RNA sequence: GCGGGGUGGAGCAGCCUGGUAGCUCGUCGGGCUCAUAACCCGAAGGUCGUCGGUUCAAAUCCGGCCCCCGCAACCA
RNA sequence: AAAAUGUUUU
RNA sequence: GAGAAUGGAAUUCCUGGUGGAGCGGUGGAAUGCGCAGAUAUCAGGAGGAACACCAGUGGCGAAGGCGGUUCUCUGGGCCUUUCCUGACGCUGAGGAGCGAAAGCGUGGGGAGCGAACAGGCUUAGAUACCCUGGUAGUCCACGCUGUAAACGGUGGGUACUAGGUGUGGGGUCCAUUCCACGGGUUCCGUGCCGUAGCUAACGCUUUAAGUACCCCGCCUGGGGAGUACGGCCGCAAGGCUAAAACUCAAAGGAAUUGACGGGGCCCCGCACAAGCGGCGGAGCAUGCGGAUUAAUUCGAUGCAACGCGUAGAACCUUACCUGGGUUUGACAUGGAUCGGGAGUGCUCAGAGAUGGGUGUGCCUCUUGGUCGGUUCACAGGUGGUGCAUGGCUGUCGUCAGCUCGUGUCGUGAGAUGUUGGGUUAAGUCCCGCAACGAGCGCAACCCUUGUUCACUGUUGCCAGCACGUUAUGGUGGGGACUCAGUGGAGACCGCCGGGGUCAACUCGGAGGAAGGUGGGGAUGACGUCAAGUCAUCAUGCCCCUUAUGUCCAGGGCUUCACGCAUGCUACAAUGGCUGGUACAGAGAGUGGCGAGCCUGUGAGGGUGAGCGAAUCUCGGAAAGCCGGUCUCAGUUCGGAUUGGGGUCUGCAACUCGACCUCAUGAAGUCGGAGUCGCUAGUAAUCGCAGAUCAGCAACGCUGCGGUGAAUACGUUCCCGGGGC
RNA sequence: GGCUAACUACGUGCCAGCAGCCGCGGUGAUACGUAGGGUGCGAGCGUUGUCCGGAUUUAUUGGGCGUAAAGGGCUCGUAGG
C-alpha cells in the first residue's frame, strides 16, 4: 500500500513435528478454511514420506523446499511501447513462498487418486530433483537468464 | 437531501421520546389512536401554534399534553373551547381523555413555533428574505446560541424552486451533547407549497 | 463469329481433374466506452445464371439458353 | 509511441 | 563590408591492408545494406560544405544581418584638452537605394543536408509524425524577385524628471608602484532592479510606454479583403496600389475565478501490484430489455436501473384486460326533508356484485343518538406534469473540504486569511506569515466489542454444606466462579529513551486486557447531477365525472425464437453415501411456539402438556472428529427435466404454491474475450434466526455465530480523488 | 419588460404574432391578441423617409498607434514643415 509496509502475522510451528515449514504448507493447503482436513492431508503426506524413505518427513520437505526455491525471477515492465521482462532477486521469504505455492499446485495437478499421497510424490520427487515443480523453477530460471540483459532497470 | 433528523439522531441520548406508556398487546392500536390523535390536534389548531403533543397512558385512560404559544384558542372562553376539544377526543378514541395546555417560555426560541410563524408569513406573502432576518434577529434577541432557517420552494411565486437559507452563530448539527431543536412546516401557498426547516442550538447539554 | 466471365451481402479463390466450397470485408450475438467509431472474442451465411446430357457421383465435364465483357465484322 | 468523435429539446 | 590566398577536424566517396556475419534503424520493427566480404579497423587519396574550443550575461552594423586564419581594399562609431568653420540643424510626402530565407534566369559545383518522390512502419485510413533511400535546392559567379512574428509587435531628433547594481569602449586622477593590482571621476554604449509619473490591466520607468516641442508613417467595428476591377513592377511565382455589394452585433485587449489537460511536483483509496476466491461456459432461481398478448399495471436505465419500490402477486394485494353491476356514488363533511329502526340471522336467484324473501327489531323524549331517500352542497382518481413543488433518498464522498465578519491589496471582478516549511487518517496540529477571527465539515460527546470493580441473585450460576428414585442446582442454601444489567474505573503519546532548531509529530520500550484512532456502527460539510420518487404521503396547475369514479367474477402481472444482470447448485475423492459422536451465537412465540406418546416410508395426521416466556417451545446447530463404504467411472459426481402416488395451507393450488415419496437421471470434465470481491477473525466456506407471511416460488434481504487463510517488494502503469 | 412616464386578467401555446436594440412566444406571457385600469400627448397622435445631435465614432476646439484597429523592413534624400 501507500502507507508502508504492512506487518506480517507470526508464522506458528507444528505441534507434531515441531517446524514452521509444515505449519506453512499446511496453510498454503487450507482449502475451504478447513484447518484440520488440511493438515491430516500434510500429516498423512509426511508419514507416507517417512514410509517410503527412513529419512526425516521434515527434512525430506525442507530439500523438496530447496529444490524448489527459485534465485531469480522475470517480471512485467511497462518501459517504452513494449513491455519488457525484467529479472528480479528473489528474497528468502518471496522464495519459500513461491516453493510451497508450487509444490501445492502441481500436487493438486498430479494425476494420483488422493491428494495426500499426490502430495507425498510430488514432496518425494522434488526432494530427488524430479517433478513438474522442479521443472517449472528451472524454466523460470531458464527464462530468467534469457532475459538476464535488463538487470540494469533494478530500482 | 441526506440530512438526518437531529432529533430522531439525539433520541435517547439528550432528547427524550414525546409518547410515554408501555403495551405489548395493542402497540399497534395505541398508535393508531395516538395517530389520530395528533392529527385531529393540528388539523383542528393551527391557530393556537403546536410546539409538540405528548401523550401518556395509565390503564384505558389517555393524557394529553399540548405545548402551545398561546393557549388562548385552545382554552376559548372559560375553557368552553377546552372542553369541547376533549370532547371530541372522547368521541374520537372512546378513553378517558385528561388534557392539560402549557405554554411555551420563549416561543421565539422554540424552533417548531418559528417554523410556524416563517411559513405564516410565506402564505401571507411576506419577502421571505425579511421574514428569514426577523425570525433570526429575534432568536438572538432571545438568546439563542445558533440560528439556522432554510426556505425550499417555489419562493416568491417563481417557476424554479430555490432552497434560500439565513444562519450565523453556531449549530453543531453534528455533535450528540449538542441541544438542537429541530422544527419544520409548509407554507400553504397559491403556488404549491414551501418547506421551511429551521434549526435553533439552545446549548450544550450531558 | 472467336475467346473469357456468372460461386454467401459485396469484391475475389475452388475448373489439367469430379468426392474437402476458401480469404478479405460486411451481416448478426457478446466484450471494451459515458456513448459511437475503432479494436477483442464467438456464429450464421452461396446445394454454384438457367435447361439438358455424360457419369456411381458435376461449381468442375459437354451442349443449348440468358446476362456481362473483349475481339472481329475486312478488299472495291 | 501512435490512440478519433459528441445533431434539433423546451 | 568586399576581394584573394590559405588552415585543421569531421562526413562521404575512392584505393589498399586486416578481418568475418551481420550492419543499420526504432516505441517495436521492417524497408535497406552485407560472404560478389558489409559494419568495423588502419594507411593513402579525392572532393564539397561548414568553421569545435575562444563564444556569452559579449562586440559590430541603418536595418536585413555579421564568427577558421592571413593579406589587400574600404565604411561607420567612441574619446580628448587645446584647434577650425560659425546654426551650416531636425525631419522628410513623392523618389531612390539597401533588404533573412524561399523562389527565378544563365553557367558552374554538389560532400553533408534535404521539399518533391519511392519504399518500410504506425493506423479504421496515414497523400503525416517515425525509418531507409532521395531530385531540385542548400554552394559559387552574374542578374532578377523585394517579401518575413523584416518584432523591442515600441519612427526619427531634442530637453528635462529618484536611485541601486552588473557589463563593453575611450580618457583622466590617486596611493603603493614608478608596471599593474586597486579604487575613484568623466564621456559613450549595453542589461537588471526600482521611485515619481503613466497605463484598461499586463507592465513601462533616464535605453519611457513619464513631462514636453518639431517632422514623418499610420488607425476609425468584425468578416467580405489586402480580395475583385484598373494600373504599375516582374522571365515567372507573384508584389505594390486598392474597393463595393452583401453579412454579423459583435470582433477584440489584459486580467480574475473555475473546470480540464495524452503539464509538473506532492499525496491518498483493494486503484494497481502481491495474493485468495469468483463471475463470463452448464442447469435452475430472480430482475430487466425485447418480442408476444385482450392485459402481459406502473416506476427504476452508465458508475449511482436491473434478488431495485416488492420486508411475500393463486383470490385479495391490483393499480391491468374481458365481461357483468352501480351513479351524492365504495368512503367523508354539512344543511334541509320524510322517518323509525339501523344493522343483521335463515332462505331464494346469481360467477359474484347485487336483487327478492323471512325472522328480529332504536335509546331519550314531544324535542337527541341512528339511518333512509330526494336532492343540495359535494365526494372520488395509483389520471397528467419529479423540468411547478414540499418531504424523503441516491450520488460524487468518510472525500478534506466549503465559507464568513473585520482588516488589508487591487479601478474592478477578485485576493489575502485558506500561500509557504513540517506533520497528520483529517483545513489534524506546529512554524513562519497582512492578516486577525469565527462557522459548517475532521475529531470528541452516542451505540457495540475487548479488561476490571462495586451492586443485585431469578426464570441465571454451583466453589464449600445437607439430600435427592438411580438419575435432573431437582432440593435447602450460597455471592465464590459464569452470566444477566445498572453505575464506576481504564488509554491520555500519560511514563522512559531517541529523532524532531525546538514544535507539532515520529521511532523504540515499560506497564497493561488493550498503544499511538484498539475493532465496528451511528453520524454524510457548501454543493453537484432540472439525479429518483405526483405510486408512501402532501401539493400548484391541467384533465375524468351514468366515467380516467366505484363494486364483482374470471384473466394478467408467472407469456418465450431470444439478450443482459444478480444469485444458487454443480462439474466430484480436501469428495459422495452411511452409522456414531462433539462445540454456538443471535433471535421468535397465544388464530402463536409446541414438547411427549401413538400412527405413517415420509411430508404429515391424531391426541396433546408447557410457555406471553433467562423458566416452555422452536432445538437439530452444520462444517468437524471417528468407523464403514464407494475407487476416478459422465460415476454411488451432478439433480435438471419428466411420469405416478400423496400431504398441508386456503372459499380455491388449471393457469400459478410449497413439501413428501416412487421412478426418470439432462447439461456440466472448471468455463472465450473480458470482468468482480476482499488487507484479519477479513476472504473462503458452514449452518442458524428474523422481517413480510394462511401458505410460499426465500437460492432474496437484514442479522448471528462456527471453521478460518494467502499476500501487500512497492507507486512505474490502470481507475477515482486531494493540496499547490 | 428595460432604456421610458404608465399592469393586471382572459385567450393563445416557438403557433398566431411582436420588436428600435436587448429580446418575447415551448402552458401562470406585466413583451403576442382582447378587456379593465393606467401614462404620455391632444385637434391632433403615431409610422416611414431625410438631416444634425447624442458620436471625443475624423478628436482645430477634442482621440489615438507595446499587447485592443494603428510605426513604413531600413536608410539616404527632393519639395515642404
Ligand atoms: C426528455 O425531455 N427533455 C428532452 C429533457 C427533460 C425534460 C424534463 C425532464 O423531467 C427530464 C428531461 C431529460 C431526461 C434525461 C434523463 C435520462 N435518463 C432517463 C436515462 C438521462 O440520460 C439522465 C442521466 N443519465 O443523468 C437524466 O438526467 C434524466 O434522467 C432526466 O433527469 C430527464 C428528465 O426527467
Ligand atoms: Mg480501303
Ligand atoms: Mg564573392
Ligand atoms: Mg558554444
Ligand atoms: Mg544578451
Ligand atoms: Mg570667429
Ligand atoms: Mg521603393
Ligand atoms: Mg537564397
Ligand atoms: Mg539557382
Ligand atoms: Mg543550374
Ligand atoms: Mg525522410
Ligand atoms: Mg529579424
Ligand atoms: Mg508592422
Ligand atoms: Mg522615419
Ligand atoms: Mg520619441
Ligand atoms: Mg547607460
Ligand atoms: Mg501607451
Ligand atoms: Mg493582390
Ligand atoms: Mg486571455
Ligand atoms: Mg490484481
Ligand atoms: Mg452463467
Ligand atoms: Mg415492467
Ligand atoms: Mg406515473
Ligand atoms: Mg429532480
Ligand atoms: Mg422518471
Ligand atoms: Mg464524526
Ligand atoms: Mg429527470
Ligand atoms: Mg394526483
Ligand atoms: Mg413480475
Ligand atoms: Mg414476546
Ligand atoms: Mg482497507
Ligand atoms: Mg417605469
Ligand atoms: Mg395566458
Ligand atoms: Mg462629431
Ligand atoms: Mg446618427
Ligand atoms: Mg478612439
Ligand atoms: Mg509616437
Ligand atoms: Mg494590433
Ligand atoms: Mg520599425
Ligand atoms: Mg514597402
Ligand atoms: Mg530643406
Amino acid at each position: 500500500p501507500r502507507k508502508g509496509p504492512a506487518p506480517k502475522r507470526p508464522v506458528m510451528v507444528d505441534p507434531v513435528y515441531g517446524s514452521p515449514l509444515v505449519s506453512q504448507l499446511v496453510s498454503k493447503i487450507l482449502l475451504d478454511g478447513k484447518k484440520t482436513v488440511a493438515q491430516n492431508i500434510v500429516y498423512t503426506a509426511l508419514e507416507g514420506c517417512r514410509a517410503k524413505n527412513n529419512t526425516d518427513p521434515v527434512q525430506t520437505l525442507k530439500r523438496a523446499l530447496d529444490n524448489i526455491k527459485p534465485s531469480l525471477e522475470v517480471k512485467s515492465r511497462r518501459v517504452g511501447g513494449a513491455t519488457y521482462q525484467v529479472p528480479v532477486e528473489v528474497k528468502p521469504a518471496r522464495q519459500t513462498t513461491l516453493a510451497m505455492r508450487w509444490l501445492v499446485n502441481f500436487s493438486r495437478e498430479r494425476r494420483e487418486k488422493t491428494m495426500a499421497e499426490r502430495l507425498m510424490n510430488e514432496i518425494l520427487d522434488a526432494s530427488n530433483g524430479l517433478g513438474a515443480s522442479v521443472k517449472r523453477r528451472e524454466d523460470t530460471h531458464k527464462m530468467a537468464e534469457a532475459n538476464r540483459a535488463f538487470a540494469h532497470y533494478r530500482w | 437531501g441526506q440530512k438526518i433528523n437531529p432529533h430522531g439522531f439525539r433520541l435517547g441520548v439528550t432528547t427524550d421520546h414525546k409518547t410515554r406508556w408501555y403495551a405489548e398487546k395493542q402497540y399497534a392500536e395505541l398508535v393508531g389512536e395516538d395517530v389520530k390523535i395528533r392529527e385531529w390536534l393540528h388539523k383542528n389548531l393551527e391557530r393556537a401554534g403546536l410546539s409538540s403533543i405528548e401523550i401518556e397512558r395509565r390503564s384505558e385512560r389517555v393524557t394529553i399534553f399540548l405545548y402551545a404559544a398561546r393557549p388562548g384558542i385552545v382554552i376559548g372562553r372559560n375553557g368552553a373551547e377546552a372542553e369541547r376539544v376533549r370532547g371530541e377526543l372522547e368521541k374520537l378514541t372512546g378513553k378517558q381523555i385528561q388534557l392539560n395546555i402549557l405554554e411555551v417560555k420563549s416561543p421565539e426560541t422554540d424552533a417548531q413555533l418559528v417554523a410556524q410563524g416563517i411559513a405564516e408569513q410565506l402564505a401571507a406573502r411576506v419577502a421571505f428574505r425579511r421574514a428569514m432576518r426577523k425570525a433570526q434577529q429575534s432568536a438572538m434577541n432571545a438568546g439563542a446560541l445558533g440560528i439556522r432557517i432554510k426556505c425550499s420552494g417555489r419562493l416568491g411565486g417563481a417557476e424554479m424552486s430555490r432552497s434560500e437559507g439565513y444562519r450565523e452563530g453556531r449549530v453543531p448539527l453534528h455533535t450528540l451533547r449538542a441541544d438542537i431543536d429541530y422544527g419544520f412546516f409548509e407554507a400553504r401557498t397559491t403556488f404549491g407549497r414551501i418547506g421551511v426547516k429551521v434549526w435553533i442550538y439552545k446549548g450544550d447539554v450531558t
